[PDB]
C-alpha cells in the first residue's frame, strides 16, 4: 500500500503565505495523478488543485485560482501548494492524493478519482 | 407460420425493453467518466518535451500492432503473461468447444484462425455429445437420490404429474448450491470479487454467454493454488449441463404461461 | 455410464491435441512481437532521456487499455462516442439472448449485473423458441420448393424421407452461399478485414463463440450506411439457425462414427 | 403439448410375446423421432430402440437386439415396439418417447435428447 | 511515396575517407528506422549499419564495426555513413533504406525489413 504524509500548515493571520508538502513511499511516484483536497468542517472534501504526472499541467479550482501554485518533484516524491494571499474561507484539513488510474489530471476532480490519501494537515485562517 | 411471428414479436419486444433498461441502468454512469487516453496523451507530451507527437503516435501504434488479439479482463491487462503456453492454450480450447468464448486469449496468426474454425465446426458438436451425457448422468444419479422420496411421494397416493413437478424444482434447488451458489463463495474469497460481481460470472458463464469481462484464474497479482484450475475446469464442465436442463425447465414454464 | 466416459476421453484427446496445435501456431509470433516491441521500447528510452521507463509503461499500458475498451489512442480527440446509446443498448441485449456474448460492451453498474442476470435466465429460452421456429420455417420452405419440384418431375412419394434427404443437402450448400460465403464479401468491403478475418468472424458469430476481436458495426472510423446495422441484425438471426442446424448433423455424423467404433472394437 | 399414451403391455410367461404401441396426438407425428425407454424398479431409465421420422433407420440396445423390433405407421401416429423371445429380465415400464429437434435418426440414445414422453406401460415377464 | 535520394561516394585509396548522406522526402523521417546496405557485384544487399529512429542506438555489420559510423539529424531528414579506414573489401554500391514497421532497428539487418528505398550510390575502394 502507498503511503502519503503531509507537512507543513498551521495557524495564519489572513493575506499571510503557507507552504504544504506531501512525501510518498514507493518507486512509482512520476506515475502518480497529484491532487490537494480540502475539508472544511461540516463540509465534504472539495477539490484544490491537481497536477499531470510530469507537473508541466496544473489545474485549479476557481476559489483558489490565482492564489494557489500546485507544483511537484519526481526526484524526491514529492507533491507542493503553495497557498499565497490566505483568506478565512480557506480554513480546512488538507489531504494529499494519489492516483494511479487511467486518463489525465485534468478530470481528476473528484474525490473517487484517487486511490491513495494522506493523513490531513491543519490549516487555519483568523 | 403464424406462431413464428408471434415469438418474434415478443422477441422484438423483450428487446426493445431491455434496450430500454440497460441504456437507463448505464448511459448516465457512462456520461459520468471523464477519464480519457487523449487527455493523459496531451499531459504527456508536455511533461516530455523531448518527444514529438508524432514520436510518441508511432510507439503508441506499434503498441497496438504487437498486442495480443485477445482482450484481457477487466482489470488485468498489464500482467505480460504467455497466452499461449500449453495450460491456458488447454484452457483456450475448452472456449470454442463449450462455446463461452470469453475472448481473452484469441488467435492472432492466419494459422490460428484457419484451424479455429475446423476446431469449432467439428468441435462443438463432439462437446454437445458429452454435454448429453452429462446431463443424463445428472439425471440418473439425482432420479436416485431422490428414488427414497418418490417411494413416500407415492405412498401417500400422490399423482405422478405432482411427483414430478417436485422432483425438477428438487435439481434446481440442490444444483444450484452445488453449482451456482458454493462456486461463487470460492471466487468472492480467491478472485476477491464483489457478491454480485462473482454471482454474475456464474450465468454468464453457465449460460455460454462469456464476455469475458471476468475470467477466474486470470489475475497475475493473485497465486492461485494447484488445485483451482483444474477445480475451476471441472466446474463449467458438469455446470454446463445442469444449467442447459435449468433453462430447459424455463423455457416450458414460459410455454405453460402462454396457455394461461 | 461407459459411453460418457468415452466421448469424456474423446474431448480431453481433442483439447490436448487443441492446445498443442494452437501453441505451435501462436506462440512463435507472440514471443515474436513480446521482443519486437520491447526492442522498440528500449531504443524509445535511449533517444528520449526525459522519460523514464515507468513513465513510459505507464502510457502505453493506458493505451492498450483504452484501444480494448472500444476507445482508439490515435488522433486528437476521440469524444469515446456511446457505448450505451439505445442502437447499442439494443445490440448488447441481443448478444445476450443469443448466447455470442462478444463482450465489447458489458455491464459495469450493479443494477445493469443483476437485470443481466434475470435478462439471459429468461431471455435465452426465449430467443431458442424463436430460433426453433426460424429452422422449422426454413425447413417448411425447403420442403415446399423440393415438393414442387417432385410434382413436375412425376416422382411419387412413398414417404417424406426422399424430400428431407434433398433438402438438408440444397440447405446446406445453398445456405452456406447465403449466410457464410455472400455476408464475408460484404464484411471485407466494409470494414475493411481481410479475407480470412472475415470468415473467422462468421464462424465465430454463428457458432456463438463470440470471442468480441472481431465485431461488425464497432469501428468508429467507418462511417456504415443506414441499411448496414438491421442487415447484420438479421444475418446474425437467420444464420444462427442455419449454423445450428449444420452443427446438429455434424453432432449426428459423430454419433453415427460411435456406434460404428462400437461395432469395430465388439 | 404433444400428448403421447402408450398401450399393450401386461404378464407374460418367459418366451412369450407382446406388442406395444404409442399413439400421439396433433399432426406432426411424422416429424418425430420416435423412441422406446425401460424403467426396472429400482433401475435408471435405460435406451430400448430408436426409429427415424420415416420408418427406415432402426436403432437396438445390445440387450434387445434380435428379439425386439421397433416400428411406425405415420398414418395412425402410433409407434410400436414387438417384444419376441422375452426374458424375465425384460420386466420393467416401458416408456414412448417424441424427438421434435433436428437430427436424432438412429443416435437420440439418450433420454434427454427427447422432447415428449408418455405416462409409461407395464410390463412382466415370470419364470 | 517516400523518396530516398544518396549523395557522397566516389572512388579512394585504402585507408582512406568518406562520408555518405541520404535525404528523405516528407514530413515522418523521425519514425522511421533508417539503414544502409551494400551490394558488391553479383551480390545481394549486405547489411551495413542500422539506427534507432531518434539516432541514439547504431548496431554495425562484424566487418565494418570500429571503422564505420552511423548517425541521423531528424531535422534535416537526412542519415549518414562515416566510412573511415577504408578497405577494398568495402567496395560496393551503399544503398539507403527507410523501415516504417513496428520493431526497433536492433533486428532491422534483412533487405526485407525496410519499406523505402534510394537509387544507390557508388563506392569504391582500390589498394
Ligand atoms: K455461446
Ligand atoms: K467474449
Ligand atoms: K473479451
Ligand atoms: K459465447
Ligand atoms: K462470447
Amino acid at each position: 500500500q502507498v503511503q502519503l504524509v503531509e507537512s507543513g500548515g498551521g495557524l495564519v493571520q489572513a493575506g499571510g503565505s503557507l507552504r504544504l508538502s506531501c512525501a510518498a513511499s514507493g518507486r512509482a511516484f512520476s506515475t502518480y495523478v497529484m491532487g490537494w483536497f480540502r475539508e472544511a468542517p461540516g463540509k465534504e472534501r472539495d477539490f484544490v488543485a491537481t497536477l499531470s504526472r510530469g507537473g508541466a499541467v496544473t489545474y485549479y479550482a476557481d476559489s483558489v485560482k490565482g492564489r494557489f501554485t500546485i507544483s511537484r518533484d519526481n526526484a524526491k516524491n514529492t507533491v507542493y501548494l503553495q497557498m499565497d494571499s490566505l483568506e478565512p474561507e480557506d480554513t480546512a484539513v488538507y489531504y494529499c492524493a494519489a492516483r494511479d488510474r487511467l486518463g489525465g489530471a485534468g478530470t481528476a476532480t473528484f474525490w473517487g478519482d484517487y486511490d491513495y490519501w494522506g493523513q490531513g494537515t491543519q490549516v487555519t485562517v483568523s | 407460420m403464424k406462431t413464428v411471428v408471434a415469438i418474434f414479436v415478443v422477441v422484438v419486444v423483450y428487446l426493445v425493453t431491455g434496450g430500454l433498461v440497460f441504456r437507463a441502468l448505464e448511459q448516465p454512469f457512462e456520461s459520468s467518466q471523464k477519464n480519457t487516453i487523449a487527455l493523459e496523451k496531451a499531459e504527456f507530451l508536455r511533461d516530455h518535451v523531448c518527444v514529438s507527437p508524432q514520436e510518441l503516435e508511432t510507439l503508441i501504434q506499434h503498441a497496438l500492432d504487437a498486442d495480443n488479439a485477445g482482450v484481457s479482463p477487466i482489470g488485468q491487462s498489464s500482467q505480460q503473461s504467455s497466452h499461449w503456453d500449453l495450460g491456458s492454450a488447454f484452457f483456450f480450447a475448452g472456449t470454442v468447444i463449450t462455446t463461452i468464448g470469453y475472448g481473452n486469449i484469441a488467435p492472432s496468426t492466419e494459422g490460428g484462425k484457419i484451424f479455429c474454425i475446423l476446431y469449432a465446426i467439428f468441435g462443438i458438436p463432439l462437446f454437445g455429445f458429452l454435454l448429453a451425457g452429462i446431463g443424463d448422468q445428472l439425471g440418473t444419479i439425482f432420479g436416485k437420490s431422490i428414488a427414497r422420496v418418490e417411494k413416500v411421494f407415492r405412498k401417500k397416493q400422490v399423482s405422478q404429474t405432482k411427483i414430478r413437478v417436485i422432483s425438477t424444482i428438487l435439481f434446481i434447488l440442490a444444483g444450484c448450491i452445488v453449482f451456482v451458489t458454493i462456486p461463487a463463495v470460492i471466487f468472492k474469497y480467491i478472485e476477491g470479487w464483489t457478491a454480485l460481481e462473482s454471482i454474475y460470472f456464474v450465468v454468464v458463464t453457465l449460460t455460454t454467454v462469456g464476455f469475458g469481462d471476468f475470467v477466474a484464474g486470470g489475475n497475475a497479482g493473485i497465486n492461485y493454488r494447484e488445485w483451482y484450475k483444474p477445480l475451476v475446469w471441472f466446474w463449467i464442465l458438469v455446470g454446463l449441463a445442469y444449467f442447459a436442463a435449468v433453462l430447459s425447465m424455463i423455457g416450458d414454464w414460459l410455454r405453460v404461461l402462454s396457455k394461461k
